[PDB]
DNA sequence: TGAGGTAGTAGGTTGTATAGT
DNA sequence: CTATACAACCTACTACCTCAT
């Protein structure tokens, strides 16, 4: 009978240096880190997408309420929330018109029909940011159906639809439109028409296509945390954290383009105890793996990134973090690592951590409905652990993977390092994600984003772009 | 002296409101009375609203939602305002706090009808200041504001019920752990017995073709009906690497390393696993990365197993509790088994489309709960056992590979009351 | 929340080495 | 060059996990 050491949960830092676990209360409760002259938005979007969109400022003015506010907090309300207002009365709107839909839209191939409409919004984007005096804080980006519907690889519009026949025989639009808009840093926050006026989408059977009735009050709470963050200030900030420390996530994407089937781009995001982030942007190399399915950085590309981290980090900091965890999926090659050893401080210890989410040992209690809460851990080795990152959690009632808990796997493939701080700093990394607001989530936020990270990557890679906020790859 | 501001409310329709305004209020530095904080256990708790409300209560703040004036405790505890109300002889004592979108006027309290709207309605954060604001208005007095107050009382009484204690709690494990490996792995220089043409897995036992040499658990003499002519093969030639040693990692031979050797093992068991469900009582759900075994309609008494009901139905297609043996080597060697729902419209024979599976699938998921999941894995598990403390899983007639049914059990210390 | 998309993981299908004409 | 004896991909298929949230 082996036995489960326990992680007390981190805590989260909001306004008045009050910390607590859950940001949806622990902002309902005291509002953001940093509270934020009021956000000015712009609109992207049909003159419909305006109506909708404020149909949201205003809806979320007002309380909106989950299901089960206990499993799902309810929203207070932005005003109430974040101690600041985002106004509908205060939108500053770039029109696109069915016409300028219809027009791009139709083309027979997707990507000439993504990529176009795609360039359309960064057009109106980009003019109304760059040309304007007047100043808006997020460009939401309201996405008609008729966009989300088909500027995706694998979606067909009929033959019947197109006006043009393809000038010849990546692709989605989401994704691209912060890639494109990532060398001009500005925050896209993309919204779909039918999410912010979902009862306004009726089916055919007159019943609304997607029923969110149940978590209406969540939804806010996602938007306005990843609306806050991007106008400015972060939501909240990890409690305890000893100083000093760097969790690098590694990001890789494979280029599927690439006549030679190894060309990924790089990537490592840096998040030291905010998850505001940085996202150094590598540059592209043979790093996929045909043997080993696995993916991984030759030295001299790979000095460049801890350095470029390491560097911004002391332009940031005033000093060369005394602890670099680099968390990925993956083991770490001992040349690989290395190379990261050369660059490195000498008395900064760098830990490799490799966070997989392999499915072993699923854990079920033994009595009663729920699972094992979460925070349970099992150390396998010194070196190696098992972390419940999900799993009931009592504040909750509930729990957060809905079928019964998969652990991850936590080994410092590199480095070494009292794996209880691994376990308790990875418990603490999943709780920083400002775009979905949650109370935690499955994943430390240095590995969470890696695969939306990895399309914006590829999606763009002309642009040799400078370390960035994850904001601007939200 | 008089600093409360008693809240009075309705439960558990404005808890949400009223949670919301007492913690921001305390927060903010004012003194709540609300009946949120407490756990009374007195016959005088009636009182100690009474007393409460009736000397040191500054404020009477309603919740004014149609609950709250239709509500029997509400309006008594409204009662003593307006009781009180005269002797404090200051107009502004009760607040009606509109925070319903929906008040007819019939609903609302004749007292409170009168009275000045604090409108919570169209926003909450308008509401408060509205609320504050008026207490400025009139010297409602206040702390210089300490948060900490606010939500130690949220840390400490809202989190009371449901927070990690102290409690003990063992949980089983889908790793069953392999309980006895032949004493020997033997590798056969099979050589022109050995044909790379054909394929073994027909070769009802575990076999696997490495380099030239033969891999397996069963001893060369184990295959004889479809491997003709290898009587011709000397007993000493094959290498005979010590079990024992490997998983240690005692055995690294640069011709092969111990990696190379952990990974073999594993086809086989899995295999060996393949193999004994080919005669084990199980119909078998395949998906191609490996074969799912689910138990058909009937095979159990009236479709349960040891109490546990391991065959069911959902809409108008059956549900099988299936699953699936990864095997690992590390840590500890051990088989492990992933559940699954198979589904049948009618008792052995499978569905044919995965949407509609993957939709059953789903759909059937959300009825089990972590008791359920186990019970049915873990009797599955039991199922197949073929003695009482094992499985048996046949490499060879003189081989075998023993796996315990019953899975790993961790103890932790540390858990939550269920609710 | 849930209809989606992703991420394991095997393999059989497949594209490269060897080898003999 | 062209047989194949093999290597290393690529592909369903499924359990999770996410978002144009
Ligand atoms: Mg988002």
């Amino acid at each position: 009978m082996k036995e489960l050491i326990y992680i007390e949960e981190p805590s989260i830092l909001f306004a008045h240096g009050q910390k607590c676990t859950d940001p949806r209360d622990g902002l309902a409760l005291f509002g953001p880190l940093n509270q934020i002259y009021g956000i000015k938005s712009g609109v992207v979007g049909t003159q419909k997408g305006l109506q909708i969109f404020k149909s949201y400022l205003d809806k979320i003015q007002k309380p909106i309420y989950n299901h089960n506010n206990i499993t799902r907090p309810m929203f207070p309300g932005f005003e109430a929330v974040f101690g600041c207002k985002w106004e509908s009365q205060n939108i500053v709107f770039k029109e696109i018109t069915d016409e300028e839909i219809r027009r791009y839209l139709f083309n027979a191939s997707t990507h000439k029909r993504t990529y176009d409409l795609v360039t359309l919004f960064n057009d109106k984007i980009i003019t109304a940011n760059k040309n304007d005096e007047e100043r808006v804080d997020v460009w939401f980006v309201i996405v008609p159906e008729e966009i989300y519907k088909y500027c995706r690889p694998n979606s067909v519009l009929p033959n019947e639809l197109v006006q043009t026949k393809s000038l010849i025989s990546d692709a989605q639009f989401h994704d691209q439109l912060k890639a494109r808009l990532l060398e001009h840093t500005i925050p896209t926050q993309i919204l779909r028409e039918s999410t912010l006026a979902w009862r306004d989408f009726k089916n055919t059977f007159g019943a609304p296509i997607r029923d969110f009735s149940k978590i209406e009050g969540h939804l806010a709470w996602t938007i306005s945390t990843a609306a806050y963050y991007k106008a400015g200030g972060k939501p909240w900030k990890l409690g305890d954290i000893r100083p000093g420390v760097c969790y690098l996530g590694l990001v890789y994407k494979k280029i599927e383009k690439s006549k030679n089937p190894q060309n990924a781009c790089c990537a490592a995001q840096m998040f030291l105890d905010n998850g505001d982030g940085t996202v150094f942007k590598g540059e592209v190399g043979p790093w996929y793996n045909p043997e080993k399915g696995e993916y991984h950085l030759k030295p001299k590309e790979a000095k460049a990134l801890l350095t470029q981290a390491l560097e911004s980090y002391k332009e940031q900091n005033k000093s060369y973090p005394k602890e670099v965890f680099i968390h990925a999926r993956t083991r770490f090659n001992d040349e690989e690592w290395n190379a990261f050893n050369e660059v490195t401080p000498k008395n900064t210890n760098l830990v490799g951590v490799t966070i997989t989410k392999s499915k072993p040992l699923k854990l079920y209690k033994t009595e009663g409905a729920f699972p094992i809460m979460r925070g349970n851990a099992y150390i396998v080795d010194e070196k190696k652990a098992f972390l419940w990152t999900l799993g009931f959690v009592p504040k909750l009632q509930s729990t957060l993977s809905m079928e019964v808990p998969n652990p991850i796997f936590i080994e410092i493939n590199k480095g070494e390092a009292e794996i209880q701080q691994v376990l308790k700093d990875i418990l603490a990394l999943t709780k920083l994600n400002y775009n979905a607001c949650i109370y935690a989530d499955g994943e430390p936020v240095t590995l969470r984003f890696a695969n939306k990270i990895g399309e914006i990557l590829t999606a763009s890679t002309e642009i040799k772009t400078p370390p960035l906020a994850f904001k601007y790859y939200i | 002296m008089r600093n409360k501001i008693f809240i009075s409310h309705a439960t558990p329709e404005d808890d949400d409101f009223t949670r919301w305004l007492s913690l921001k209020l305390i927060g903010l530095g004012y003194e709540v009375w609300c009946d949120i904080l407490f756990l009374d256990k007195g016959v005088d708790f009636w009182s100690t609203i009474e007393k409460e409300i009736r000397e040191n209560t500054c404020k009477f703040l309603i919740v004014s939602s149609t609950a709250g004036n239709k509500r029997e405790g509400v309006l008594k505890e409204l009662a003593v305002a307006t009781k009180v109300k005269k002797h404090l002889q200051d107009d502004m004592f009760i607040i009606p706090l509109a925070i319903d979108e929906n008040l007819s006027y019939d609903d609302i309290n004749i007292e409170i009808v009168r009275l000045n709207a604090i409108d919570f309605k169209k926003s909450w954060a308008k509401g408060l200041q509205d609320l504050l604001d008026a207490f400025e208005k009139q010297n409602v007095p206040k702390k210089p504001p300490d948060h900490s107050k606010s939500n130690l009382l949220y840390q400490q009484i809202f989190l009371h019920d449901k927070q990690a204690i102290e409690k003990e709690e063992t949980y089983d494990s889908n790793w069953f752990p392999i309980i006895s490996f032949p004493n020997e792995l033997r590798f056969h220089r099979y050589d022109w017995r050995l044909p790379k043409q054909f394929d073994v897995r027909t070769l009802a036992f575990p076999a696997i073709r490495y380099k030239e040499y033969l891999c397996t658990f069963a001893w060369e003499y184990d295959f004889i009906h479809q491997l003709p002519k290898t009587e011709t093969y000397n007993g000493q030639e094959s290498i005979r690497i010590s079990t024992s040693d490997i998983l240690s990692g005692r055995y690294d031979t640069d011709f092969i390393r111990n990696y190379e050797c952990q990974r073999l093992i594993v086809q086989l068991i899995n295999k060996a696993f393949e193999l004994r469900m080919k005669d084990k009582n199980v119909r078998e759900y395949q998906m191609s990365k490996t074969f799912a075994y689910w138990i058909e309609k009937g095979k159990l008494e009236k479709d349960k197993f040891e109490k546990i009901k391991l065959v069911g139905k959902q809409k108008n297609k059956y549900w099988h509790f299936g699953i699936s043996a990864a095997g690992k080597l590390y840590p500890s060697p051990v088989l492990m088994v992933s559940s699954h729902i198979i589904f049948t419209m009618d008792g052995i024979n499978l569905i044919k489309s995965k949407s509609i599976q993957h939709s059953s699938r789903r759909k059937q998921g959300k009825n089990w709960w972590n008791d359920k999941w186990r019970e049915k894995l873990l009797a599955f598990i039991r199922f197949l056992s073929d003695d009482q403390n094992a499985i048996y899983l046949n490499v060879g007639s003189e081989e075998k590979i023993l796996i315990s049914n019953k899975p790993l059990k961790f103890f932790g210390k540390m858990s939550y009351v269920t609710p």
